[PDB]
């Protein structure tokens, strides 16, 4: 599963 | 009471529901939640809890939790036969009433697998010693119901009104609506614990609860991934276009999908951190500006007040013990560089923030001493001895 | 020849018979021999200092009696 970082 | 007989009946009645989505008409996707794979899985788990308790029926049988469970089984698996039956074209309808529902009693099936595997994990029942995330919720539970495993929604929303009043009937009936995920007008202790762990702290969970999931226009509830991309798609055009929502696979945790300087549609997870604390941050540096696309963004300063960390104290036992070490209880085991300024709840497991962030970053929500999963987490403070 | 303390959070502290010109793989065979977890999961620490497989234990200057920290996967 590909998500993303906190910006 | 659940017998032999009533266990088979529920399994005859899963199997009718799985000849019933096999229907290559239907053309459902595969990705969560996905009944075709749910029902199977709670076939097993039950097979698991019953291979458990060969011999000790009468102890299984005779258990609250079990029966509730059992009895919302059959009911559930018989909802969905008499779906198909009325409106039998509707079914292949993609965006029709009949099969927006399928898709609701799906992720009723995903809750109530979930909760079977929280409440009977490797098949024995654990339930009475349910360990609930945050500590305040966990006092609240034990001296209102105790040891018990599942109460009646009136018994919990009494005991919960003594502690944070409830307003009116209209929030009372949309509490209910957010904390009763398997539907069947009971609370459960794993039920409570993720409603704990998405409106912390306890402390302004009421307020919590009203500012992020009632008066938020960006309160999306549960939403797949894909979801919230296509919902997204209507803002490209507008940076700072935001929503946040649930995961049926990440229950207790929330997740935010925005749109960049660019656009992409990025999804982000806050990960055991208050939701409002992720939101603000998020405002003050212009990522989440338009909640579902809209001008007015609601401001969260009231909930989010610096407050102070808890405070553990050494005692001699363990300061005498860490001497022999030639170290100290309060320094972090894992980088012996700092003290421990974080615990993993619900293993009670410290180590420092630093340490933590990396072990997140890379392995996941895992705890590094007992592989525990990672509920939530508390900053704290070890005061030496 | 010497022993060592393995402190984990599974359960009580690991007691175990050592020499120091034993590996770290040997160390974490031995720990398989106590709690059965497989030795690709374990990542050993002598303070704050992951302890490579390939090394061995006089290496990292751990002594009788030392304390060694147990982290999972
Ligand atoms: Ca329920
Ligand atoms: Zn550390
Ligand atoms: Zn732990």
């Amino acid at each position: 599963d590909g998500y993303t970082p906190e910006p | 009471t659940v017998d032999k007989k009533m266990v088979e009946k529920c399994w005859k009645l899963m199997d009718k529901v799985v000849r019933l989505c096999q229907n290559p008409k239907l053309a459902l996707k595969n990705s969560p939640p996905y009944i075709l794979d749910l029902l199977p899985d709670t076939y097993q788990h039950l097979r698991t809890i019953l291979s458990r308790y060969e011999g000790k029926m009468e102890t299984l049988g005779e258990n609250e939790y079990f029966r509730v469970f059992m009895e919302n089984l059959m009911k559930k698996t018989k909802q969905t036969i008499s779906l198909f039956k009325e409106g039998k074209e509707r079914m292949y309808e993609e965006n029709s009433q009949p099969r927006r529902n399928l898709t609701k009693l799906s992720l009723i099936f995903s809750h109530m697998l979930a909760e079977l595997k929280g409440i009977f994990p490797s098949g024995l029942f654990q339930g009475d010693t349910f360990r609930i995330t945050k500590a305040d919720a966990a006092e609240f539970w034990r001296k209102a119901f105790g040891e018990k495993t599942i109460v009646p929604w009136k018994s919990f929303r009494q005991a919960l009104h003594e502690v944070h009043p409830i307003s009116s009937g209209l929030e009372a009936m949309a509490l209910k609506s957010t904390i009763d995920l398997t539907c069947n007008d009971y609370i459960s202790v794993f039920e409570f614990d993720i409603f704990t762990r998405l409106f912390q702290p306890w402390s302004s969970l009421l307020r919590n609860w009203n500012s992020l999931a009632v008066t938020h226009p960006g309160y999306m509830a549960f939403l797949t991934y894909d979801e919230v991309k296509a919902r997204l798609q209507k803002f490209i055009h507008k940076p700072g276009s935001y929503i946040f929502r649930l995961s049926c696979t990440r229950l207790g945790q929330w997740a935010i999908g925005y749109v960049t300087a660019d656009g992409n549609i990025l999804q982000t997870i806050p990960h055991n951190k208050p939701l409002f604390q992720a939101l603000i941050d998020g405002f003050r540096e212009g990522f989440y500006l338009f909640p579902d696309g809209r001008n007015q963004n609601p401001d969260l300063t009231g909930l989010c007040e610096p407050t102070p960390q808890d405070h553990i104290k050494v005692t001699q036992e363990q300061f005498e013990l860490y001497c022999e070490m030639g170290s100290t209880f309060q320094l972090c085991k894992i980088c012996a560089e700092n003290d421990k300024d974080v615990k993993i709840e619900p293993c009670g497991h410290l180590m420092c923030t630093s340490c933590l962030t990396s072990w997140q970053e890379s392995e996941g929500q895992g705890c590094p001493f007992c592989r525990c999963e990672i509920k939530g987490t508390e900053p704290i403070v070890v005061d030496p001895f | 020849s010497m022993h060592i303390f393995v402190k984990t959070g599974i359960g009580p502290i690991i007691s175990l018979e050592v020499e120091p010109s034993d590996t770290i793989e040997n160390v974490k065979a031995k720990i398989q021999d106590k709690e059965g977890i497989p030795p690709d999961q374990q990542r050993l620490i002598f303070v704050g200092k992951q302890l490579e497989d390939g090394r061995t234990l006089s290496d990292y200057n751990i002594r009788k009696a030392s304390y060694l920290y147990l982290v999972l996967r």
